[PDB]
């Protein structure tokens, strides 16, 4: 057609297939879900690489001491959008001497990434930001998505093949603002072990695990940590 | 017309011991003939193995403080690592060179430990030159302190002389008396002293009264 | 019939990026191999005419006396790369006097890897490894030209790349040593390039932990060969 | 319903339509296809 | 879930599920889903339907163009 | 401010307006040249005029320094404006390092010119091709060529031009080390090179040497003549 | 925001200047008007009628002045007229800013038609759409000049432009010579004008100004009427 | 084709799609409604429960431009917060430069010379966004203002927009806006759309009001729970 080729050109429905296409690469990105409880926020993702010999691709990154991400798109923009976050970070740190509430700076988010979303000649940012924060009201998770349309929810998950793991949530939903970690971890992994090939689930080395704590820096942890964490649970039923 | 400048007083001082580091100021804050407060402590845990001390200029320290604080989140979201304590020097040598047309009214001492458990003393011109050294004075009675450290930790000028490494109780002693001794005749030094000790196992701090005149 | 520069598919990608990954499949292929007892690493020439200097030509180059460099596909862009490593690494040492380690310089280019546009024009049509020795003794990484880099242990890049890794993976261990890795790698090549092998078809460099970056010359190589 | 895609082969593709193209004329026997499918990434059956 | 009544199929199904990840879809599409899936279990064998079935009908009615893209996140 | 990007990535990966410029250099005029041990000498061919006017001025060879002798084919005028940055370049080498420039070292300079001059925005491509010659310090002599896409490139001999390749596969067929054994012997061999590629051995030729210790040095057309003379000598007794 | 910083203007593969071209055809499709140098000053004469009669002629005029001694008129399309007025109007001014003595015309020339020329090839740009007639005694003798939308400019007797030129040039031909007046240039172009003109010829159909030695003026429908008065 | 692209092109027949299209996306969006009493302005947004994993308070497509200056929107939620931005530091231009409250008459004027700036080039697109703004002044009363994706506004006893535009529009005229003070307008202003949105087109919706006037004391805020679970109350009056 014609009507696909600029992110200033509307369609005749009024839905812009550039942006629509924008919601692809997190589609083509891994799987990790977030999740809150009253006190902690815990989010847990699913790296991959390409051969055996290779390193597995990371994807939770540290921003602050009570600011966590974790990213599903291109590892350049997400890069890109990082080190903005970071330097927002630490300016009003600089300035107020005091940690930065995380609506605001998802805020600051969209109202970055809606710009080039409506010049001529300019690209929206391929990334699926899942943010765990802690404000002085506690866990927040938050979503985003290349419509600069950010989500507050309780809990979610983006990358490929994630309705599972939404359907896996949604029906224990009602547990998560009572347990505490040590079985909301292992519950975060009950939706990763859904949205696998049905032989290989957890094996040590391409999962990681970030948590910001109610008095506890925000931790990542990766490849051994993660050991302690990932026994105690169940085989696949089959 | 308008100055930028004014003297706010404060002495500092670093003693290298052989694994540890002692970093050690008074707290008053003060200028003119008057004094601000008499709670005003020099020591900052930048890491767990490295203290500044910065004397001066207040608002200067107090901006070159938070700018290096916010350099060392920089590396390490750059590296996935802390810095060390010869990259600290050597990134704040070009900070105060950075502003060689308008320079901070700052000196400074840096104590900490290196890769091998060694204390390690760097002292700074308000400009940003440098050197290692193993004990270095800073402040007003910089001139009041450092030939009392040259006779018993250089151990110059003594015939004779033996040759034991510093025990850390020896320091402890050596710096207790001689604030009081600087104390007897500066009126820029404080009324309390605040006292870091950096040893393998982490941060210790101390606080000994002094006189108020 | 022309579409911009920065135009998703609606498969999703875009087309530009998508089309420099097809464009480093012509280049020169190269090996390069992590090992802990150091890193060693391989490249041919594509030696066309007699008349030709062997010598002028190379795909090694390095930043500094721990980190070298390999290149494929299009050369004459990647000067510019190496530049900025170059630079780059002697800012980190002006800044900080240490040395900047590989994977920072990996993300320090690989930043610079995607910033084509229409103000202030194309991504570059590169494939670099990079070999270094850290503080963590041996290093390998892997960039693209859409800037998405990865630690490997024996990667293979190049027109053969994808039969050379196959050949690659039922011959790497953990547990190699580096005398056996070089021969390891001349078979591969051997197997895989064009030409008969000689002393000038390829060069090979490598790094330790011991001593700095080295490159090796046409006296101490063709013991190798001649030990195939 | 169906919607066959045919793109241009990888490199096994290729290598098997010069075995196809190839079996039936006089040639050296200890020549190798591979490398011609190694100069050949973007090229369709026609072109082989 | 209509034209999902003729066919052998075992209580695993999630019509929420399979029409909320499905989007843009008509009730042709819609029921080409059904009729894929009817396929890919005669190509395992199987007697009856499964849900990844229904997954893998879903990405044969999207009918993308594959090009060895796995190097993201 | 013209910004919009012209080299453009092809569907199949290639680079449309490199490839037609180089198209516009194997249209260029043919030049040859090559390298002696110790006098290296190279001439271009079809001077194609009226032979009626004026010449100096469609002199197609230059210097650069001293040491570094340039000539080049395809279009003239983005030629000479490259060799003005080249001349400002070498000039500011002697501002800053003492000694006259490599000629590794200047086509390092264009090449790399030409390749960020590809990556920028709004310009086409340059469509020239040139054979960059100089005896450096330490008397090495050896030259060097420039692809439009700017890949600086070594060789004992070479030519470039229309009609090219034929001269390469005579040059790769001629060429010995005894061949190089006297400095009029090569430049027998250079006239013997364009002589069969440039049909008419005429007044078509315009060679240059360098003693590697000398500026260049033009020959007026009489060992033209002379040297062609002898060349047709040299084949009608070996006939 | 910022242009296009491209030329819409190409070359044909005839080698023509296609916007030029089309440009010079709307020039053909303007009002008529034709202008006179004889021996003593330069008259221009045009042709303006309203659409109806609801409209004020004493509001807009055809003929302007550009200084003390310059005049100037048209034949083409409105708006684009008054914008490169305005801009000679500025050109003159900072001739005599530098120069404390009124332009040549010749040099006004230069400058007007490096205007059009030079917005004829910059980026993203329609050129002009109106060819000028200018008028002045300089140095005693009268000059009468004739510039396009191309940028080109010539130097005629007497000429026309705007619809049936071609007839008008013929009839000029026929009708001109050296030795005339500043009224026999207004007897015959209004002999001129009545070739082309209307049914009527009223005070207000026309506009006509005038060069002498006393410099440019405007007529008014007085003396206008005094004219077309005894004339035809 | 090829008329309906930029922003800079007019129609063979004299308009721009451009803008049309735009202005499609907004009857996408769910509805939004707010009319002005008697002595104060309420807003009314029922908001879509997409899935149980939001949490109740995200995403709130109702906005606080001033102390006393309200929105509520009704498009693209980026450019929707977007505007507010721009209106919001708007706002604190006209307080800083000139030291007193800004009217909504200077205030929609501003915004909407700012989305009418968008309707011209090629280089960028029209907003996918309509809006309504309102306020209480002492001095002025209570306003009512509503702008389209075009960059028109008008004042308003009441007015509405999203999907079911006619079939809210409807039924406000049966009311009185006229007399009737802000506090059973908060049951009819729930009423009305109480009786859209159905149970076939939604699973679930949530209530979202806003409340202006000098019963708020000039100062803009949200309802406070209890009088919207009267509303609640109100809410099962309609199966009769």
């Amino acid at each position: 057609n014609q009507y696909d080729n600029d992110v200033t050109v509307w369609s005749p429905q009024g839905r812009i297939h550039q942006i629509e296409y924008a919601m692809e690469a997190v589609k083509q990105g891994s799987a990790t879900v977030g999740l809150k409880s009253k006190t902690h926020a815990v989010l847990v993702a699913l790296k991959r690489a390409q051969s055996e010999l290779a390193a597995h691709q990371k994807k939770i990154l540290h921003v602050d001491n009570h600011i966590g991400i974790s990213i599903a798109g291109l590892t350049a923009d997400a890069r890109l959008l990082c080190n903005f976050m970071r330097q927002e970070c630490l300016d009003s740190r600089f300035v107020f001497d005091r940690p930065l509430p995380v609506s605001r700076l998802v805020s600051l988010i969209g109202s970055k990434t809606q710009i080039p979303t409506q010049r001529y000649g300019r690209r929206p940012y391929g990334v699926g930001l899942l943010i765990a924060g802690y404000d002085d009201m506690g866990p927040h998770i938050f979503q985003t998505c290349p419509s600069a349309n950010y989500f507050d929810c309780r809990a979610m998950s983006i990358g490929a093949r994630s309705q599972s793991a939404r359907t896996y949530l949604e029906r224990h939903m009602s547990e998560f603002m009572e347990c505490n970690l040590n079985e909301l971890v292992k519950h975060g992994l009950r939706a990763l072990r859904e949205t696998l090939p049905a032989e290989q689930d957890l094996t040590t080395k391409n999962v990681s695990i970030g948590i910001v704590g109610k008095d506890l820096e925000f931790t990542i942890y990766d490849d051994d940590d993660v050991s302690p964490f990932l026994e105690g649970l169940e085989e696949r039923p089959q | 017309r308008f100055s930028p400048y004014v003297f706010n007083g404060g002495t500092i001082l670093a003693i290298a011991g052989e694994d540890f580091a002692i970093v050690a100021s008074d707290t008053r804050l003060s200028e003119g003939f008057s004094i601000h407060t008499r709670d005003s402590p020099k020591c900052y845990k930048l890491t767990d193995k490295t203290v500044i001390g910065c004397s001066g200029f207040h608002g200067d320290c107090l901006t070159l403080t938070k700018i290096i604080e916010a350099r060392l989140k920089m590396y390490k979201h750059s590296n996935n690592k802390a810095m060390t304590t010869g990259a600290i020097a050597a990134m704040l040598s070009t900070i105060l060179y950075s502003r060689r047309f308008f320079p901070y009214y700052v000196y400074n001492i840096i104590g900490g430990l290196d890769e091998e458990g060694k204390g390690a003393v760097y002292s700074f011109d308000p400009v940003g030159s440098y050197q290692r050294d193993s004990f270095k004075a800073g402040g007003s009675a910089s001139a009041m302190l450092q030939p009392l450290l040259d006779n018993q930790v250089g151990f110059k000028n003594m015939q004779n002389v033996e040759h034991v490494p510093l025990s850390l109780d020896r320091a402890m002693r050596l710096v207790k008396d001689v604030f009081i001794s600087a104390a007897e005749r500066d009126v820029y030094t404080g009324d309390a002293l605040r006292i870091c000790i950096v040893t393998k196992e982490g941060i210790r701090e101390e606080t000994v009264s002094l006189r108020k005149d | 019939y022309d579409r911009g520069v920065n135009t998703f598919s609606p498969e999703g990608r875009l087309f530009q990026v998508e089309y420099a990954i097809e464009a480093i499949k012509l280049g020169s292929t190269a090996i390069g191999i992590q090992t802990s007892e150091g890193v060693c690493l391989a490249v041919e020439k594509r030696i066309t005419s007699p008349l030709m200097e062997p010598s002028s030509i190379e795909k090694i180059v390095e930043i500094d006396a721990h980190i070298g460099c390999a290149m494929s596909g299009l050369i004459a862009d990647a000067k510019t790369l190496i530049d900025k490593a170059r630079v780059e690494t002697q800012n980190h040492w002006f800044t900080y006097n240490e040395t900047m380690t590989v994977e920072s310089v990996t993300q320090a280019v690989s930043n610079l890897a995607l910033q084509f546009g229409e103000e202030d024009s194309r991504p570059f049509g590169v494939a670099l490894l990079f070999g270094g020795v850290d503080e963590k003794g041996p290093q390998l990484f892997h960039m693209d030209p859409s800037g998405t880099f990865v630690q490997c242990d024996a990667r293979a890049i190049g027109s053969a790349s994808e039969g050379a890794q196959s050949s690659l993976q039922e011959v790497y261990h953990k547990s190699m040593t580096l005398k056996e890795a070089i021969k390891s790698s001349l078979i591969i090549l051997k197997q895989v390039m064009e030409e008969k092998l000689n002393a000038t078809n390829i060069e090979l460099a490598t790094v330790q932990p011991g001593q700095n970056f080295h490159m090796f010359t046409k006296e101490e190589l063709e013991e190798v060969i001649k030990d195939i | 319903d169906r919607k066959i895609e045919f793109s241009l082969p990888d490199l096994e593709g290729r290598t098997h339509i010069f075995k196809i193209h190839a079996r039936s004329m006089s040639v050296e026997r200890d020549i190798r296809f591979e490398l011609l499918a190694r100069l050949c990434p973007n090229s369709t059956g026609a072109e082989i | 879930q209509i034209h999902s009544r003729k066919m052998n199929v075992s209580p695993d199904v999630n019509y929420e599920e399979l029409a909320r990840c499905t989007d843009d879809f008509n009730g042709a599409q819609c029921k080409a889903v059904c009729v894929e899936a009817g396929m890919i279990a005669l190509r395992r064998g199987a007697t009856e339907l499964t849900h990844e079935d229904y997954m893998e009908g879903i990405l044969e009615v999207q009918a993308k163009k594959k090009a060895n893209l796995q190097y993201y996140a | 401010s013209y910004d919009r990007a012209i080299t453009v990535f092809s569907p199949d990966g290639h680079l449309f307006q490199v490839e037609y410029a180089q198209e516009a250099v194997k249209k260029g005029s043919t030049a040859v040249g090559v390298r002696g041990r110790d006098i290296v000498v190279l001439g271009v061919e079809k001077k194609s005029v009226a032979k009626l006017q004026d010449e100096r001025t469609v002199r197609k060879i230059c210097a650069l320094d001293d040491n570094v002798c340039m000539a080049f084919a395809g279009l003239t005028a983005d030629a000479r404006i490259v060799i003005n940055r080249a001349r400002v370049e070498c000039q500011s080498h002697r501002l800053t390092v003492e000694d006259p420039v490599t000629v590794e070292y200047i086509t390092r300079y264009i090449a790399s010119l030409k390749q960020r001059y590809t990556q920028s925005n709004g310009r086409r491509p340059f469509g020239i091709s040139a054979l960059i010659v100089g005896f450096d310090f330490d008397g090495t002599p050896r030259l060097y060529q420039t692809d439009p896409s700017g890949t600086y490139h070594a060789w004992k001999a070479n030519a470039i031009g229309r009609g090219a390749k034929s001269v390469r596969e005579f040059l790769e067929k001629n060429y010995t080390d005894e061949a190089i054994e006297t400095d009029d012997l090569t430049i027998k061999l250079v006239i013997k090179a364009l002589l069969e590629v440039v049909q008419s051995g005429g007044k078509n030729i315009e060679l240059a040497v360098m003693r590697r210790d000398q500026s260049l040095k033009i020959l007026n057309p009489e060992e033209i003549e002379k040297y062609v003379a002898e060349i047709e000598k040299e084949k009608e007794e070996n006939e | 925001e910022r242009g296009y910083s491209f030329s819409l203007t190409t070359f044909s593969p005839s080698g023509k200047l296609v916007q030029i071209e089309y440009a010079l055809a709307a020039v053909a499709g303007g009002a008529p008007s034709v202008g006179i140098k004889a021996a003593n000053g330069v008259v221009l004469a045009t042709e303006k009628k309203q659409k109806s009669i609801l409209y004020d002629e004493r509001s807009v005029h055809k003929v302007e002045p550009i200084t003390k001694h310059i005049g100037l008129v048209y034949s083409g399309m409105g708006p684009d007229y008054r914008v490169l007025v305005h801009r000679a109007r500025k050109l003159a001014q900072q001739y005599y800013l530098v120069y404390q003595e009124p332009i040549p015309t010749a040099q006004l020339v230069q400058r007007v038609a490096s205007v059009m020329q030079e917005y004829t090839q910059s980026g993203g740009v329609r050129p002009f759409g109106v060819s000028l007639l200018i008028c002045g005694w300089n140095e005693g003798r009268p000059y009468l000049f004739q510039s396009d939308p191309s940028g080109a400019y010539f130097a005629w007797k007497a000429t026309a432009m705007g619809k049936n030129y071609v007839n008008g040039k013929t009839f000029l031909e026929k009708r001109y010579n050296e030795d005339l007046e500043l009224e026999d240039a207004i007897h015959t172009a209004i002999l001129t004008l009545k070739e082309s003109f209307e049914g009527q010829m009223t005070e207000d159909n026309i506009e006509v100004g005038i060069c002498n030695e006393a410099g440019f003026r405007r007529l008014t429908p007085t003396e206008v009427k005094d004219y077309l008065a005894a004339i035809a | 084709t090829g008329y309906d692209l930029s922003a800079s092109t007019f129609s063979p027949d004299g308009r721009v799609f451009q803008v049309e299209y735009a202005m499609k996306a907004v009857e996408n969006s769910s509805t939004a409604i707010g009319i002005r009493c008697k002595d104060g302005v309420v807003f009314g947004v029922e908001k879509l429960v997409l899935s149980k994993l939001y949490e109740e308070g995200s995403n709130k497509r109702l906005f606080n431009v001033d102390r006393h200056v309200g929105m509520a929107v009704a498009g693209l939620l980026a450019d929707a917060r977007s505007l507010a931005d721009i209106a919001r530091e708007e706002a604190s231009n006209f307080r800083s430069n000139f030291g007193y409250n800004i009217p909504l008459k200077h205030l929609a004027d501003r915004v909407a010379m700012y989305v009418h700036a968008y309707t011209l080039y090629s280089a960028v697109r029209p907003f996918g966004c309509s809006f309504m703004l309102g306020s209480y002044s002492v001095n002025d009363g209570a306003q009512l203002y509503m702008i389209d994706p075009s960059g028109v506004s008008y004042g308003y006893w009441g007015c509405a927009i999203g999907k079911a535009r006619q079939a809210a529009k409807t039924e406000i005229e049966k009311l009185q806006m006229k007399e009737m003070t802000c506090r059973d307008i908060v049951k009819e202003v729930a009423k009305i759309i109480y009786i859209v949105h159905d149970e076939v087109k939604d699973k679930a919706f949530e209530l979202e009001l806003s409340w202006v006037g000098e019963l708020t004391n000039g100062r803009h805020e949200i309802v406070p729970k209890d009088i919207r679970e009267e509303a609640e109350k109100y809410a099962k009056e309609s199966l009769k």
